[PDB]
């Protein structure tokens, strides 16, 4: 009867930020004690909601989005932020209600000689809407000269990979990020905390 | 080739000021415009792309705007670290083209240079050549003119000059000019003079010496 | 965590082929991104040369430089090169290797390459003696002349004297050799009592010179 938070936080595999995973959670009691009892999270930021209210309140659905970014990009997973990740990969709404959790995963997501599996979108015509997931791989026309679906002049593949090496600086090391979103629609709420 | 030009091309400002740098294109380039900051002895650093998008890790006091053939860069609450040369780049057509660059330097009260002239050393003379060096020290307005006079004849074409960067402590500049001849040509003339014109001087100041005296 | 380092001589003669290498550390070139070269003549604006795709090798060059320029990624060394045929005095510049052509975010420190007919040559250091006791503080210095490979280091009193020092940027003479002056402002009173030595090192050659600058 417990919510599958372990399935998200302890997942062996993590998605690239541009193709971020979303886990819909419903019909369970949510044990948030396991989360803030830990000391392994370098980031734990809550907007519009608190662990006390998390303990008592109930929500129609809660979403757990997870992905991997580098160290100094974690500041971009927040309302009203700009940058490659916020604008082109994962945007949070200005009225975001939820919590952002991130921890260093240099031990897992970095490989000797560099781990290039994790991708991010470097180029996009416009900014992502909140909670938008763009998995397009079309060539990006940076200028006026057209790209005929090919690597023409000023035309580039939009997705580029992090070069995650174990010896990278902290701001460039891989960080696993989990974003919890809590929505309360005008319908019976199936996600409840222990204090209810 | 799309030609990029920067209108100011040089300006002075104080810490806490607001400045605007204009860069134009010879034809429409939409918003395919980049802004770069370059400090002496260093590579440029990307500041703004797509003519308005501020790069990550850049202070928000930098802002870009414009479309078509005219673009502007604005810096608010000017800080000491913001004083450098700024370049613009267009990525609309096959040759990526940069602007000539605009240099911003710290505004400071006007300081006249102290002029010194150095006759050639006896060791250099023994080596067959003669170099006459004129030094201009600690003048705030970078722009200055050095005129070499030899036997009261204005000498042009056989002098080279070089200017240091703005001083981090006193915010002034220093200029060095070298007039080079052969020993035989050096011995042809008696009087060597260095005439300096600068905003800090009401009239030109001349430093001179008589060869062999 | 990606660093670019230019490499190659600053010594190329007119009509010869300039050859430079950019060493990439912290990221494998063939894994992704695009890489290219930028140059900047001393005292002038920046110029775009060319770029290539790490993953595919697709290469583009400045049309004004085509037929002279080649950029290629070396095999099994994670570096790319620049080759410029039949260089002239117009090719003297500081050359940068950079990443992400459209928006150049990562740069190498740059290497100055001077096109000239001269070979490696150590400088002659001639004193610039003071002649005052002119101003309350006198001016003195050293003249570093006739060295082609630009890298030259000047210190005063083995680094003890730093205040009032002005080492000027070198100038390229018509002979193809550089020349600079280093000057220092000192109190009028210390003249003839305080020893002033300018220490000049020209690493490209094996030249180390210490010159005692005295009143004439
Ligand atoms: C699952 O995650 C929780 C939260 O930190 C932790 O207490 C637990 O040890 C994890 N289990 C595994 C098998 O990783």
């Amino acid at each position: 009867n417990l919510c599958p938070f372990g399935e998200v936080f302890n997942a062996t595999r993590f998605a690239s930020v541009y193709a971020w995973n979303r886990k819909r959670i419903s019909n369970c009691v949510a044990d948030y004690s396991v989360l803030y009892n830990s000391a392994s999270f370098s980031t734990f930021k809550c907007y519009g909601v608190s662990p006390t209210k998390l303990n008592d309140l109930c929500f129609t659905n809660v979403y757990a989005d997870s992905f991997v970014i580098r160290g100094d990009e974690v500041r971009q997973i927040a309302p009203g932020q700009t940058g490659k990740i916020a604008d082109y990969n994962y945007k949070l709404p200005d009225d975001f209600t939820g919590c952002v959790i991130a921890w260093n995963s240099n031990n897992l997501d970095s490989k000797v000689g560099g781990n290039y599996n994790y991708l991010y979108r470097l180029f996009r015509k416009s900014n992502l809407k909140p909670f938008e997931r763009d998995i397009s791989t079309e060539i990006y026309q940076a200028g006026s000269t057209p790209c005929n679906g090919v690597e023409g002049f000023n035309c580039y593949f939009p997705l580029q990979s992090y070069g995650f090496q174990p010896t990278n600086g902290v701001g460039y090391q891989p960080y696993r990020v989990v974003v919890l979103s809590f929505e309360l629609l005008h319908a019976p709420a199936t996600v409840c905390g222990p204090g209810s | 080739d799309i030609q990029m030009t920067q209108s100011p091309s040089s300006l002075s400002a104080s810490v806490g000021d607001t400045v605007t740098i204009t860069c134009r294109a010879s034809q429409g380039i939409s918003n395919f415009l980049n802004w770069y900051q370059q400090k002496p002895g260093k590579a440029p650093k990307l500041l703004i792309y797509d003519a308005s998008r501020l790069e990550s890790g850049v202070p928000s006091r930098f802002s870009g705007s414009g479309s078509g053939t005219e673009f502007t860069l604005t810096i608010s609450s000017l800080q000491p670290e913001d004083f450098a040369t700024y370049h613009c780049l267009q990525y609309d057509s096959d040759p990526f083209i940069f602007g000539p660059g605009t240099k911003v330097d710290i505004k400071r009260t006007v300081a006249a240079p102290s002029v010194f002239i150095f006759p050639p050393s006896d060791e250099q003379l023994k080596s067959g050549t003669a170099s006459v060096v004129c030094l201009l020290n600690n003048f705030y307005p970078r722009e200055a003119k050095v005129q070499w006079k030899v036997d009261n004849a204005l000498q042009s074409g056989n002098s080279q000059e070089s200017v240091t960067e703005q001083d981090s402590k006193d915010s002034t500049y220093s200029l060095s000019s070298t007039l080079t001849l052969s020993k035989a040509d050096y011995e042809k003339h008696k009087v060597y003079a260095c005439e300096v014109t600068h905003q800090g001087l009401s009239s030109p100041v001349t430093k001179s010496f008589n060869r062999g005296e | 965590q990606v660093q670019l380092q230019e490499s190659g001589p600053g010594l190329v003669k007119p009509s010869e082929t300039l050859s430079l290498t950019c060493a990439v550390s912290g990221y494998s070139i063939s894994s992704g991104y695009y890489w290219g070269w930028i140059r900047q003549p001393p005292g002038k604006g920046l110029e775009y040369i060319g770029y290539f795709s790490g993953t595919t090798g697709s290469t583009y060059y400045n049309p004004s430089l085509k037929s002279r320029v080649t950029i290629s990624k070396d095999t099994s060394k994670n570096q790319f090169s620049l080759k410029l045929n039949s260089v002239t005095a117009a090719d003297t510049a500081v050359y940068y290797c950079a990443r992400q052509p459209p928006r150049f975010d990562v740069w190498g420190p740059g290497v100055l390459v001077t096109v000239s007919t001269a070979s490696t040559k150590g400088p002659s250091v001639f004193p610039l003696a003071p002649s005052s006791r002119s101003e309350s503080t006198a001016a003195l210095g050293c003249l570093v002349k006739d060295y082609f490979p630009e890298p030259v280091t000047v210190s005063w009193n083995s680094g003890s004297l730093t205040s009032g020092v002005h080492t000027f940027p070198a100038v390229l003479q018509s002979s193809g050799l550089y020349s600079l002056s280093s000057v220092v402002t000192v109190p009028s009173s210390s003249l003839g009592t305080q020893t002033y030595v300018c220490n000049v090192n020209h690493k490209p050659s094996n030249t180390k010179v210490d010159k005692r600058v005295e009143i004439k």
